[PDB]
C-alpha cells in the first residue's frame, strides 16, 4: 500500500538527516569490498534520535512494529543497494541480495521488562527483556528466496517465501516446497548456488534469581535469533535482549477445541543482543609505600569480625596470589593460594565466607556439576556440556561452605584442580582438558559440633591427608569464651535487637600490573626456614614438605604484590615465614 | 430492557453516596489515575442500593456479569474523558458462606461464597479477549469479541478465516486449587479439593498454603460416564464480636491468667507443669523480626520431647492438635519429604504440572505435631532443617527449581 | 517470476564436451570411457584439476573460456547430471532409469590453484562448524574424523513393476502404460524387486578434532552420505 512506501521514504529521510548512520554503512561497504571475513548488514538506531525526528514513527516502532519496522528495513536495504554500483562480476548476484537488519539503542521508555513482568498486555510491541540464557537450540539454515533455471524457456526464475516468525505483519504464509515446475509448466533446473538461506536458532531467557520472590516457579520466555545473532551466546549468560514480543498459533479457536486450559503460544522476535582511574591508581601506589598499609587493608577486610587478623591477612594474600611460571621443558608452576577454615560451625565461618563472597569480583559459592563433566540436553535431543564452578572461577576464587559434605567424586576431581590447576575430563565420547586456575577458600565442621582442640582435623573431620595437604593455609577457630571480650563483640549484635570500593580497585591494580620475581634476599631465608622446619620434630598441624616451601614462595609473592614491588625482598619472606609458623602452631 | 440494568449500574457507580462522599465514583477515579482497570464492588452496598438487580445477579448472573463488565468499562471511560480496555469486576461480600462439602448440582451457575486454603497454583496462561480475523480466500476482514471462528465468509470454502495476530488482544489467566480447612475435616476423610480460575488483576495474589475467603460462581466444564469437572470463576478474594473482645480482654486482665491457662492445657493429665507452660509458649509463639539486610528471624518455637515412654508425651501433642486453630498431626513413619514438604505434581484436569504444598506447607502460620520423629529418614530431617531454621522449602525436581516459604 | 543470471549452460556444456574430447592423457577421459565401454570399469571420476588446467590452457591460447570449475562447484547437483548426459552421448525407457554407472568429482588441489594464480576456497580443509548455509548445494572439502559408520543398506532409486494385462515394465498399483490407459481393463502392478534399481548406500558421520573446537565448546558433527562404488 501507499503507507508502506510513505514510511520507507520517512525512514530514508531519517537516514539522510543523520549522516552518521549511512556513513558507517559506507564504511562497512568499503571494508566488505576490500576483503574481496564480511561485516554483517546490521546497524544500530538510536531510539532518542528517532523520537526527536518523528515521534509518530518511533511510537509506531515501539507499539506497532508490524506496520513500521518492515518499511524501515526496506528503506535501509534500498539505501544500501543504491549507494554503490557493486562492480563485482559474480558476487553482485548473490551477496548483494541480503536485506539489512535494524538494531535499537537508547531509552526504551516503559519497555524495560523481565520474563515475569512480561505479560499479554505487552504483545505486538518492541520490548527489552533482561534475564539469563538457560539453554540454546540447534542451528539450522532457513530458506528465504529460491532461484532456479527453466531450461526449456532458456531463462531463470525466482520465488520468495514467508513465515510467521520472520514476518512481523501477518502476511499469507507460503508452505510451498522448492518448486519443480513454474507457471510455464516446464521442469526447473535447481540453482542452489544462487538461492538464499539464513541460519536460525531458538534461545530461552529466564528471569534472574536476584529479583525472584519465593513461593513461585521461575518465569521464562523464548527468543528467536537469525543470521548474525544465531550463535552469539552460550547457556548461563546474563543478557539484555530487545525484540518484538509476539504470539503465534491459536488457542483452540479452530473447530470446537473449547478446552479452557489451552492458551496461545507467545515468544519474542529478538533483534538486538547485549551480553552482560588514574587518580585511584596513583593513590593506590602512594598508599602502598606506607608501612601500615597492609594492616589497614587487613582491618578493612571483614568489619563484622573482631580479631582474626591472621585470617584477614591470609585472605588478602590469597586474593593477591602468586606468579605462574613457564619453563623451557614445557612445565608450568602453580602460583595461586588456598585457605581452609575449621572449627565449630556457627563460629564466624559463615560471616567471613559471606564477606569474601560479597567482596571478591569473581567469587562463586559452592557447597556439598562442579566438575563441569556433565551434559544438558536440548528439547530436540542433542546435548551440551554445562560449565562448573571450578572452571568458571578461572582467575577468580572459589568459596565452599560445608566442605566436609562434598562427595568423593568432587574430592578426586578437585585434587587436580588444586594441584595442577587443570581438569582432565574423560567420559564416553567426550575427552577434553580445561583450565582451573582458581583460588579456593573453604569451611569445614566436625561431626561432634565441638572441635577437639587437642587433635588435628585429620581426626576431628577425618578428611584425607592428600586432600588437606593441597591447602596452603589452615586456621581453626572456636568460641573460647572470655566474658568481657564476648560482651564487647556482642554489643554490636545487641544494638540490632580504606573503603571497600577503593580496596577492590587496589587489589585489581596490584594483581593486574605487578608480577614480582624472586630475589637473592629471599633465597637464603626460604632455605634456612625450610631446613629449620624440617629439623623441628615437635608436633604440628601438618608435616613439613616441599609444598610448604611452595606456600612460602607464593606468600612472599603475594606480600610483594601488596607492596606492588616487581622484585621480592627479605621482609616478604619474613612475613611469609611468620604467617606459616602461626598456621602450623 | 438491559439498558435499564446498565443505567442502574451507572447510577450505582456515579451517584451512589456513602459517608457523605461518592465513594464508588471516587474509588473508580482513583483506580483510573493509578491506571488499574478494575473496580471492587461491595455486594453489601449493592443489596442496599437495589434489590431487584441483586435478585437477578443471584439467580441468573450469566448475562448480568457481561453487563457489569461493559457498564463499568463505559462509565470508567466517561470518567476518564471527564478527567482528561475492559474493566474487571471485583466483588467484596460478607454474607454467609456455604460449606465446600455442601456444594451440589443445585447451585449450578449461582454465585456462592466459600473459604478454604490454597494448596496448589498453576503458571499463567494467555487467553484471547479481542480478535481480528481475515479470510484467506478473499482477504475480507472482521473483528470478533466459548468463542469460535466463523465457518463461512461474510463476503470461500469451509473455515476460511485466519487470525490477524498483530491486531488482537489477549489477557492472562491462572488456575488455582482450593480445599477445605483440615481442622474442619473430621477424621477418616481426605479434605475435598476444588478447582478455581482467576484472570487479569486477580492472578498471582495467592500461593499454596494461603487461607482465603472466596466470592465466585459455581460452574462446570467438560474435561466416568458424565463426570463434568466443576470449577469456580473467581470474583473476589479476601485474605471477633465486641462482647467476645471484652471477654478475652477480661481474661487477659485476670490476675491468675497464666496459671489458669497452664492448668487448662490437658487438665485430664497430672503434673507436668513445666512442659505445660512450654507448650503454652509454643501455642503463643514468638514475635517475628526482620534484619536490616532483609533476613527474617524465625519466631517459631520448636520443642523436642525426649523422655521415657509412657509419660503422656503423645497425649500432649494430640491435645495441642485440638487446641491450636491451625494444627497438623502426622506420624514420622507414615510421612515423607515429598509429603511433609511441597512437591511438583501434574494436574490431570488442566494437563499441566502444578506446584503442590505439603503437610508442613499447610501448617503455615500454625503448629505441626509429629510423633516417632526419631524414625523418619535423614533426607526428611534435612528438609525439616530448612523448614525450621530458614522458614523456607527448596524444591529441585524434574527440570524446575523453586523455593517456598513455610512459617510452621 | 522470471529473473536473469550470467550463467549460460550452453557454453558450459559445450566446454565440457570439448574438454572430454580434447584433454590429453590419446585423451585421458576418452580412454576412461573406452575402458568403461570395454566393461572394465564401473565408475567415472572427474578431476577438477584437469578442468582447471584446460581452462588455463585456453586462457593462454587466447580462446574463449568460462570458469567451468566454479560453475560445477556452485551447482554440482545439476552438473553431475550434465556430465552423465555428456557421457551417455559420447561414450564409445528413459536412459536415466536404466543407468548403472556412477560419477564423482574430485576436488581442486591447493598447489594447482596457487600455480594458476587462483584461490580455491571450496577445497580449503574447513571444519563442519565453519560451513554456513551459503554452502548448500556446493561442492566442498571437509577435514575431520569419522565417528560412526553404518552398514550397507538398500537404496532403491527407481521402483519397477510389471503388468499382467500388457507385459510392459513400469518404473516409478495401477498400470500407467499407454495400452492400459487406452484399455478399459487395467492389470494390477506387482513389485518386480529384481528389476528395481538398487544402489549401495551407507551412512557416515564426521566430527571436529580437538584442535578445531573453540574455547569451551563441543565438537560439532555432520552427516556424510556415500553411494555407489
Ligand atoms: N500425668 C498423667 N495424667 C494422666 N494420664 C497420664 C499421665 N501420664 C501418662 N498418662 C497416661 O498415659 C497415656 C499416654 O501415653 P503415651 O505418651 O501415648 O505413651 P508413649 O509415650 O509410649 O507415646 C494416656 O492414656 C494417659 O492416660
Ligand atoms: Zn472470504
Ligand atoms: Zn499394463
Amino acid at each position: 500500500d501507499a503507507v508502506f512506501g510513505d514510511r520507507v521514504r520517512r525512514f530514508q529521510e531519517f537516514l539522510d538527516t543523520f549522516t552518521s548512520y549511512r556513513d558507517s554503512v559506507r564504511s562497512i561497504q568499503v571494508y566488505n569490498s576490500n576483503n574481496a571475513n564480511i561485516l554483517p548488514h546490521r546497524i544500530i538506531i538510536s531510539l532518542d534520535d528517532l523520537r526527536e525526528f518523528d515521534r509518530s514513527f518511533w511510537s509506531g516502532i515501539l507499539v506497532e512494529p508490524a506496520y513500521f519496522i518492515p518499511p524501515a528495513e526496506k528503506a535501509l536495504t534500498d539505501l544500501a543497494d543504491s549507494m554503490d554500483d557493486v562492480p563485482h562480476p559474480n558476487a553482485s548476484a548473490v551477496s548483494s541480495r541480503h536485506p539489512w537488519k535494524l538494531s535499537f539503542k537508547g531509552s526504551f521508555g516503559a519497555h524495560a521488562l523481565s520474563p515475569r513482568t512480561l505479560t499479554a498486555q505487552h504483545l505486538n510491541k518492541l520490548v527489552s527483556v533482561e534475564g539469563i540464557v538457560t539453554k540454546t537450540s540447534l542451528v539450522r539454515p532457513k530458506l528465504i528466496r529460491s532461484v532456479h533455471y527453466a531450461a526449456k524457456t532458456g531463462r531463470f526464475h525466482y520465488r520468495d517465501y514467508t513465515d510467521a516468525t520472520t514476518t512481523l505483519t501477518t502476511r499469507i504464509p507460503t508452505p510451498a516446497i522448492y518448486p519443480t515446475e513454474d507457471t510455464e509448466g516446464n521442469k526447473l533446473t535447481t540453482e542452489y548456488g544462487y538461492s538464499t538461506f539464513i541460519d536460525h536458532q531458538r534461545i530461552t531467557v529466564q528471569e534472574m534469581p536476584e529479583m525472584a520472590p519465593a513461593g513461585q516457579l521461575p518465569r521464562s520466555i523464548d527468543v528467536i535469533l537469525d543470521d548474525d545473532l544465531v550463535d552469539k551466546t552460550k547457556p548461563g549468560d546474563r543478557v539484555n535482549v530487545v525484540g518484538v514480543f509476539k504470539s503465534l498459533g491459536a488457542g483452540g479457536m479452530n473447530q470446537s477445541n473449547s478446552n479452557t486450559l489451552i492458551g496461545f503460544k507467545t515468544l519474542i522476535l529478538g533483534n538486538t543482543v547485549y551480553p552482560l582511574t588514574d587518580f585511584d591508581i596513583r593513590n593506590i601506589n602512594k598508599l602502598s609505600k606506607k608501612k601500615d598499609i597492609f594492616d589497614i587493608l587487613s582491618q578493612s577486610l571483614a568489619p563484622s569480625i573482631y580479631g582474626h587478623d591472621h585470617i584477614k591477612k591470609a585472605i588478602l594474600l590469597m586474593l593477591m596470589g602468586g606468579v605462574e611460571k613457564n619453563l623451557e621443558n614445557g612445565s608450568h608452576l602453580r602460583g595461586d593460594i588456598n585457605i581452609l577454615m575449621v572449627g565449630d560451625p556457627s563460629t564466624a565461618k559463615s560471616q567471613l565466607l559471606r564477606f569474601v563472597l560479597n567482596t571478591a569480583s569473581l567469587a562463586i559459592a559452592t557447597t556439598g556439576g562442579l566438575t563441569a563433566a556433565v551434559t544438558t540436553d536440548r528439547e530436540t535431543g542433542e546435548r551440551r556440556l554445562e560449565a562448573g564452578a571450578m572452571v568458571l572461577a578461572d582467575r577468580g576464587v572459589v568459596c565452599i561452605d560445608e566442605f566436609d559434605k562434598m562427595t568423593d567424586v568432587d574430592r578426586v576431581a578437585i585434587h587436580e584442580v588444586m594441584e595442577q590447576q587443570t581438569v582432565t575430563i574423560a567420559k564416553a565420547g567426550i575427552h577434553t582438558t580445561l583450565n582451573a586456575r582458581c583460588s579456593v577458600i573453604a569451611a569445614a565442621n566436625p561431626v561432634f559440633g565441638q572441635y577437639d582442640v587437642n587433635r588435628d582435623p585429620h581426626q576431628n573431620i577425618a578428611l584425607p591427608d592428600s586432600l588437606l595437604s593441597r591447602f596452603d593455609l589452615l586456621f581453626v577457630v572456636t568460641d573460647d569464651i572470655n566474658e568481657i571480650r564476648d560482651r564487647s563483640i556482642s554489643e554490636h549484635v545487641l544494638r540490632t535487637h580504606v573503603t571497600i570500593p577503593f580496596l577492590r580497585k587496589y587489589v585489581q591494580y596490584a594483581k593486574e600490573r605487578v608480577i614480582p620475581q624472586l630475589t637473592q634476599e629471599a633465597i637464603n631465608v626460604i632455605v634456612k626456614n625450610y631446613t629449620d622446619l624440617r629439623n623441628d620434630d615437635n608436633t604440628k598441624k601438618s608435616p613439613i614438605t616441599a609444598r610448604t616451601l611452595e606456600t612460602l614462595i607464593r606468600l612472599a609473592t603475594a606480600h610483594a604484590k601488596v607492596r606492588l614491588s616487581k622484585t621480592v625482598n627479605k621482609v616478604d619472606a619474613k612475613v611469609a615465614a611468620n604467617l606459616l609458623r602461626f598456621a602450623l602452631l | 430492557d438491559n439498558t435499564e440494568i446498565i443505567k442502574s449500574f451507572k447510577n450505582f457507580i456515579l451517584e451512589f453516596r456513602l459517608d457523605s462522599q461518592f465513594i464508588y465514583r471516587d474509588q473508580l477515579r482513583n483506580n483510573i489515575l493509578v491506571k488499574n482497570y478494575s473496580l471492587t464492588v461491595n455486594m453489601e452496598h449493592l443489596i442496599g442500593y437495589n434489590e431487584d438487580i441483586y435478585k437477578k445477579l443471584s439467580d441468573e448472573p450469566s448475562d448480568i456479569i457481561p453487563l457489569f463488565e461493559t457498564a463499568i468499562t463505559q462509565v470508567a471511560k466517561r470518567i476518564s474523558i471527564l478527567s482528561r480496555p475492559t474493566f474487571q469486576l471485583i466483588l467484596n461480600s460478607n454474607a454467609n458462606q456455604i460449606p465446600l462439602r455442601d456444594l451440589d448440582s443445585e447451585h449450578v451457575s449461582k454465585i456462592v461464597r466459600l473459604s478454604g486454603i490454597i494448596i496448589s497454583t498453576s503458571v499463567l496462561s494467555s487467553r484471547a479477549t479481542y480478535l481480528s480475523i481475515m479470510c484467506r480466500n478473499c482477504r475480507h476482514t472482521t473483528s470478533i469479541t466459548t468463542v469460535s471462528l466463523p465457518r463461512s465468509c461474510l463476503s470461500c470454502g469451509p473455515d476460511p478465516y485466519i487470525i490477524i495476530h498483530e491486531s488482537s488482544k489477549f489477557i492472562d489467566q491462572q488456575f488455582l486449587k482450593l480445599q477445605e480447612i483440615p481442622e474442619l475435616v473430621p477424621v477418616g476423610e481426605m479434605p475435598r479439593n476444588l478447582t478455581m480460575t482467576c484472570d487479569r488483576y486477580l492472578t498471582n495474589k495467592v500461593i499454596p498454603g494461603t487461607r482465603v475467603t472466596i466470592v465466585g460462581i459455581y460452574s462446570i466444564y467438560n474435561s466416568g460416564v458424565a463426570i463434568r469437572t466443576p470449577y469456580i470463576k473467581i470474583l473476589g478474594i479476601q485474605s471477633f464480636t465486641e462482647e467476645e473482645e471484652e471477654e478475652f480482654l477480661q481474661l487477659s486482665r485476670n490476675p491468675k491468667l497464666y496459671e489458669i491457662l497452664t492448668n487448662s492445657i490437658a487438665p485430664s493429665i497430672f503434673g507436668n507443669e513445666d512442659i505445660k507452660k512450654a507448650i503454652v509458649c509454643l501455642l503463643m509463639g514468638g514475635s517475628k523480626k526482620i534484619l536490616p539486610d532483609g533476613m527474617r528471624l524465625r519466631g517459631d518455637i520448636n520443642v523436642l520431647l525426649l523422655g521415657d515412654p509412657g509419660t503422656a508425651k503423645s497425649q500432649l501433642l494430640k491435645f495441642v492438635e485440638k487446641v491450636s486453630p491451625i494444627a497438623v498431626y502426622t506420624s514420622g513413619k507414615g510421612s515423607s519429604a515429598a509429603g511433609l514438604t511441597a512437591s511438583v505434581q501434574r494436574d490431570p484436569m488442566t494437563r499441566e504440572f502444578y506446584l503442590e504444598g505439603g503437610a508442613m506447607v499447610l501448617a503455615d502460620g500454625g503448629v505441626v505435631c509429629i510423633d516417632e520423629f526419631d524414625k523418619m529418614r535423614d533426607e526428611d530431617r534435612v528438609a525439616i532443617h530448612e523448614a525450621m531454621e530458614q522458614q523456607t522449602i527448596s524444591i529441585a525436581k524434574a527440570g524446575i527449581t523453586t523455593v517456598l516459604n513455610s512459617r510452621t | 517470476p522470471s529473473i536473469q543470471l550470467p550463467v549460460d549452460y550452453n557454453n558450459l556444456f559445450n566446454e565440457i564436451t570439448d574438454f572430454l574430447v580434447t584433454f590429453k592423457q590419446g585423451p585421458k577421459y576418452m580412454a576412461m570411457l573406452q575402458k568403461v565401454a570395454n566393461r572394465e570399469l564401473n565408475s567415472v571420476i572427474i578431476d577438477l584439476d584437469d578442468i582447471l588446467q584446460y581452462q588455463n590452457e585456453k586462457f593462454l591460447q587466447g580462446t574463449q573460456a568460462d570458469d567451468l570449475v566454479s560453475a560445477i562447484q556452485q551447482n554440482a547437483n545439476h552438473f553431475t547430471e550434465l556430465f552423465c548426459r555428456a557421457i551417455d552421448n559420447n561414450m564409445p525407457f528413459p536412459p536415466n532409469l536404466t543407468r548403472r554407472y556412477f560419477l564423482y568429482f574430485k576436488p581442486l588441489s591447493q598447489n594447482c590453484a596457487r600455480r594458476y594464480r587462483k584461490k580455491a576456497i571450496s577445497s580449503k580443509p574447513l571444519s563442519v562448524r565453519q560451513i554456513k548455509g551459503d554452502f548448500l548445494g556446493q561442492l566442498i572439502t571437509v577435514r575431520g574424523i569419522i565417528t560412526r559408520v553404518s552398514d550397507v543398506k538398500p537404496a532403491v532409486e527407481v521402483i519397477a513393476y510389471t503388468c499382467d494385462q500388457c507385459g510392459y515394465e513400469v518404473f516409478q498399483s495401477e498400470c500407467t502404460s499407454e495400452e492400459c490407459s487406452q484399455n478399459q481393463t487395467k492389470g494390477q502392478l506387482f513389485m518386480s524387486t529384481r528389476a528395481s534399481k538398487f544402489s549401495a548406500f551407507q551412512e557416515c558421520k564426521i566430527q571436529e578434532l580437538s584442535q578445531q573446537v573453540p574455547v569451551g565448546h563441543i565438537p560439532r558433527s555432520l552427516n556424510i552420505h556415500v553411494n555407489g562404488t
